[PDB]
């Protein structure tokens, strides 16, 4: 198969800036058979550029594409946040047909510290035999964030589930959920519970805790 | 105008087999070669098979070749993919894509249909309300949450107050840990609206025929 | 299995350009412009080229490439009922090889005759001349130009034949000439497209070098502008006439050469996925462009004659062999460095005709090789045998009455044979096979389906275009005559066998195969209408 590699994998951009993504095929591809697809989060692909330079129907003129042989690129002259999506390239030159590895275009924004909420196990789950403590870190930039759990003063590592949301289409922010589950027995056997966020914003981590008594 | 609708698909035991259909409309379906392109949960686009206008020419990827069979009904305007001896790696959303001119690529795609291949067994979620701690009761905004735990397969459906409040809501994508999905959602309203007005988590897991509403109270 | 393919892409093109660019390009097209509306003729010519001509040309190339087999097999695998079509087409190509190569022979004959300080056809005082000879063309039939008598009373010796019944002695200078032709064809088509595909480089490209020199030589001549004036001067009055639309349609059809299985055969050596559609358009255009250019080469010289040589234009502006072997060499001999213009002119003629002859012969060799592996296994034998058969019968064409033979074949080899043969080709492909199937085949090769334009031309326009040619040409029918000689009733009927012998293959093969397969009538139709690749 003709393997198409794209770069970068992920890139951030401020609106109005110029973005460029590249596509490299392991074997040459005729410029008539190279195409580009834009897939928005949670939706299906859309044909974007075809025959290397040609804009599909509905595509704004701020997009263009070029290349030949083994190297092609898609270019957005002046970006819009509307443009944050993942871009795939494809070759129809030979079978089996192949799509490139994709390029995730994300929007750049000003840094933001997360707003951290903590929740203890519920009435209903405790009677179920499980106990899981949950921590929300909401609306922060940039994407990278690091959560640390502590029961008493000790750090707990194993037993955690972390989820990150897609970048918001409104404030261009990120949020993350962290869920520490224990046994009701382990849960009732310890003191207090703490969830602390480490983020580029603060030097010191943002903390949230509760005691089981109160 | 042109609409493509995939159907079929759901949970299947490894080694099993299943049959997807794509309902075409809005164009002469007989005039256009179609393909099946799939996207894994890791978001990789992979082409699967192509079938001609009159379905006299058929191409497969090496990965699915000999297990999958693509077919076409030009009378009823349907597209078919018959899969057999399925493997876990065949798990993906399956897209019905139309393109005829190779030089133009795939000019219309369907909404897709999801195929999950696991020996794992269906189970219903336990939905738990998330009520904040007592004190300090600030403010000016408060944040509630709803924890959907240990379910399978995807998808689920979470809304707050049956879709009334869409803002302040972050619904995190589900994460699979040991044959079970866990999902959560957070919602942030102003402290004046809660708990003055009722807030309830609405979850739906059709696979298990689960429908659950959880009112959040400050227990 | 897996057949050989062209050594390189240009080998194919030059083979197709070579086959299509022919003596008709020179002696018929410019005359048709002159005859109908000058430059305006290009309007009906161009329309006929767009709707009728190229779609057929495109069709044959696509089929030849996609079914990857020669004419007999290809139509066998397409619509088995109509496999006769493959036979017909290959048969027509067969008959033509008999009389056509004598044109190249005449060309070589004038070339050998062209080494000299004084060209033999200039004057009126030679032993072969008659007292009625005059130096240049006139409009009175009893009195012939010095160049006309050279060709007639010396080269041909046609004056010694009382008709087709009297053939007379074999001219061994022509017999020798005709041989050299088939020798050249032999070691060209010998080993197949490997060598053949190379040889066309000279024979396809040479004429353009010689057209270039003569285009300059002709335009630098006094009166040359008067010529271009006669060639291209617009009169759109002509465009209103049915005769003009028939002449345009007809020239276009016979120029692009569908119906010999040559385009079919040549394309069968193409790589499956190469873009044939690009090839058909590039090849088409180079063909008509050549005719247009050629017109200037002729009428510039034609004008020079009407100016300095004192001849009426209508007398020297003519079609067919007369233009090339009589009228043009007449002008050449009057100009400085005549011997050089003569040699390159005649070489151009020979090399114009050889590519064509090649392709026609290949349509046969290929078509039979794919049907009969015994043939495929030994090529050198088969073509040695075939050309030997061609040579022997072709001696009839080298007798003193040989022209009468040549003219007879020329009319009946395929005039109407090829017209119906293509008519079934189109009807079979478009309706019995189906266009949607053909289109689907092409999309698989090129990557995209033919536009609805071509589909309408293949399904409707072409067939109408085809019988437009035949009908308006049928109503104008007249018994075969050449120059005050009226061919006997029997010779006329002898021709109609030659004409009908190919075309009957269509209903004859249909009849035989329809009665060689079991089941009901309905279910044995479906057996013979189901294509090879579907099974
Ligand atoms: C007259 C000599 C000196 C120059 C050559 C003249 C022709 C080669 C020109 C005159 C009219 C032209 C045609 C005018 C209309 C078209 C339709 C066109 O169709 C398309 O636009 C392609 C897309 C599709 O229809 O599928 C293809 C070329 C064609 C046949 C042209 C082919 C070239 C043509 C025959
Ligand atoms: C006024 C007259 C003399 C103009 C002559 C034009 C000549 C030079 C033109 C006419 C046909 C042309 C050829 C047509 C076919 C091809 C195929 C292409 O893949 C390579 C170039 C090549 C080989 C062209 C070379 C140039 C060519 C030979
Ligand atoms: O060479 C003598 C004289 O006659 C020539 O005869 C022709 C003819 O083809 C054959 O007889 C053979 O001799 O080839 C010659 C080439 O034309 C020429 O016709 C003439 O020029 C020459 O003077
Ligand atoms: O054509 C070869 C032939 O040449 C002689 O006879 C000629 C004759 O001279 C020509 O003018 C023309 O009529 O063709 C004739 C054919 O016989 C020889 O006498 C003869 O042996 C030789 O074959
Ligand atoms: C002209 O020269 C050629 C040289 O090839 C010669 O054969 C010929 O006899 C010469 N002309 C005459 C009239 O002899
Ligand atoms: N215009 C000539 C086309 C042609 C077709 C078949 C032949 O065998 C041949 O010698 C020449
Ligand atoms: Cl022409
Ligand atoms: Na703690
Ligand atoms: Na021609
Ligand atoms: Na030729």
């Amino acid at each position: 198969e003709n393997v198409l590699t794209q770069s970068p994998a992920i890139m951030s951009t401020s609106p109005g800036e110029k973005v460029t993504m590249t596509c490299r095929a392991s074997s040459s591809v005729g410029s008539s058979y190279l195409h580009w697809y834009q897939q928005k989060s949670g939706a299906s692909p859309k044909l974007w550029i075809y025959s290397t330079s040609n804009l599909a129907s509905g595509v704004p003129a701020r997009f263009s594409g070029s290349g030949s042989g083994t190297s092609y690129s898609l270019t957005i002259s002046s970006v819009e946040a509307e443009d944050a999506a993942t871009y795939y390239c494809q070759q129809f030159s030979g079978y089996p047909l192949t799509f490139g590895s994709g390029t995730k275009l994300e929007m750049k924004r000003a840094d933001a510290a997360p707003t951290v909420s903590i929740f203890p196990p519920s009435s209903e789950q405790l009677t179920s035999g499980g106990a899981s403590v949950v921590c929300f870190l909401n609306n922060f930039y940039p994407k990278d964030i690091n959560v640390k759990w502590k029961i008493d003063g000790s750090e707990r590592q194993n037993g955690v589930l972390n989820s990150w949301t897609d970048q918001d289409s409104k404030d261009s922010t990120y949020s993350m959920s962290s869920t520490l589950t224990l046994t009701k027995d382990e849960y009732e056997r310890h003191n207090s519970y703490t969830c602390e966020a480490t983020h580029k914003t603060s030097t010191s981590p943002i903390v949230k805790s509760f005691n089981r008594n109160e | 105008e042109v609409q493509l609708v995939e159907s079929g698909g759901g949970l299947v035991k490894p080694g099993g087999s299943l049959k997807l259909s794509c309902a075409a409309s809005g164009f002469t379906f007989s005039s256009y070669a179609m393909s099946w392109v799939r996207q894994s949960p890791e978001k990789r686009l992979e082409w699967v098979a192509e079938i001609s206008s009159g379905g006299r020419y058929i191409y497969y990827s090496d990965t699915v070749t000999g297990r999958f069979t693509i077919s076409r009904d030009n009378a009823r305007n349907i597209l078919h993919l018959e899969m057999s001896s399925l493997r876990s790696e065949d798990t993906a959303m399956y897209y019905c894509a139309r393109g005829e001119v190779r030089q133009r690529g795939f000019d219309y795609w369907g909404q897709g249909t999801t195929l999950t291949v696991s020996s794992a067994k269906t189970t219903a979620p336990s939905v738990y309300p998330l009520a904040p701690v007592c004190g300090d009761t600030t403010g000016s905004s408060v944040t509630l949450g709803c924890l959907v735990k240990g379910y399978f397969p995807e998808p689920v459906t979470l809304t707050w107050n049956s879709g009334s409040l869409s803002s302040g809501v972050h619904t995190f994508p589900a994460v699979l840990q040991s044959d079970l999905y866990t999902l959560s959602s957070s919602v942030t309203v102003t402290s004046s609206t809660w708990p003055s007005q009722s807030i309830t988590c609405n979850v739906a897991h059709p696979a298990s025929s689960t429908k659950v509403d959880k009112k959040i109270e400050p227990r | 299995d897996e057949r050989e393919t062209w050594s390189g892409k240009v080998d194919f093109l030059l083979s197709v350009i070579g086959f299509a660019v022919d003596l008709a390009n020179v002696w018929r097209f410019p005359y048709l412009c002159y005859k109908n509306g000058g430059g305006a003729f290009l309007v009906p010519y161009g329309i006929m080229l767009a709707v009728g001509g190229i779609p057929l040309f495109y069709m044959e190339l696509a089929l030849g490439q996609h079914n990857r087999k020669g004419a007999i097999t290809c139509w066998g695998r397409l619509v088995p009922l109509f496999k006769g079509i493959g036979y017909a087409v290959v048969l027509i190509a067969f008959y033509v090889d008999f009389y056509y190569n004598v044109i190249i022979a005449w060309s070589l004959r004038f070339f050998f005759a062209s080494f000299t300080n004084s060209l033999p056809w200039t004057s009126c005082n030679n032993i072969w001349n008659t007292p009625n000879c005059r130096p240049f063309e006139g409009h009175v039939e009893g009195f012939q130009s010095a160049a006309s008598e050279y060709f007639n009373r010396y080269i041909l010796e046609l004056n010694r034949s009382e008709g087709i019944h009297d053939l007379g002695a074999i001219k061994w200078d022509m017999a020798l000439c005709l041989l050299i032709v088939y020798l050249i064809c032999y070691f060209s088509l010998w080993k197949g497209i490997s060598t053949s595909g190379k040889v066309v480089w000279f024979t396809a490209l040479f004429p353009y070098a010689v057209l270039l020199i003569l285009l300059i030589r002709g335009l630098t001549l006094p009166g040359s502008f008067l010529g271009i004036q006669y060639y291209l001067t617009p009169n759109f009055s002509a465009i209103y006439k049915a005769e003009v639309w028939v002449d345009a349609a007809t020239q276009v059809f016979f120029s692009l050469g569908p119906g010999f299985g040559v385009l079919l055969a040549y394309a069968s050596y193409n790589k499956y996925h190469n873009n044939v559609y690009k090839d058909a358009l590039l090849t088409s255009f180079i063909n008509s462009a050549t005719s247009f250019i050629a017109g200037f080469v002729i009428f510039s010289v034609l004008g020079y004659m009407a100016h300095t040589l004192g001849v009426r234009i209508e007398d020297v502006a003519t079609e067919g062999p007369g233009l090339v072997f009589v009228v043009y060499p007449a002008a050449i001999a009057t100009m400085p460095a005549s011997t050089f213009w003569a040699l390159i002119f005649f070489m151009m003629l020979a090399t114009l005709g050889l590519d064509s002859s090649f392709g026609g012969s290949e349509a046969i060799i290929t078509a039979l090789s794919d049907e009969f592996p015994k043939i495929k296994r030994n090529r050198e034998l088969f073509v040695a045998g075939l050309f030997s058969l061609y040579f022997v019968v072709g001696l009839a064409s080298c007798t003193q009455g040989g022209f009468y033979f040549f003219h007879l074949l020329d009319r009946y080899a395929a005039g109407y044979s090829i017209l119906v043969a293509v008519f079934f080709e189109a009807i079979a492909v478009s309706w019995i096979y189906g266009t949607n199937r053909f289109s689907e085949d092409i999309r698989d090769m090129i990557g995209f389906p033919p536009g609805r334009y071509w589909q309408v031309c293949w399904r409707f326009v072409a067939p109408i275009f085809l019988l437009f040619i035949t009908v308006y040409g049928l109503i104008g029918y007249e018994p075969l005559t050449y120059a005050d000689y009226v061919y006997p009733s029997w010779a006329n009927a002898l021709g109609w066998c030659i004409a009908g012998s190919s075309v009957v293959m269509i209903p004859a093969v249909a009849i035989f195969k329809l009665l060689s397969t079991p089941g009901s009538l309905r279910q044995r139709f479906t057996i013979l209408t189901t294509p090879w690749r579907d099974q």
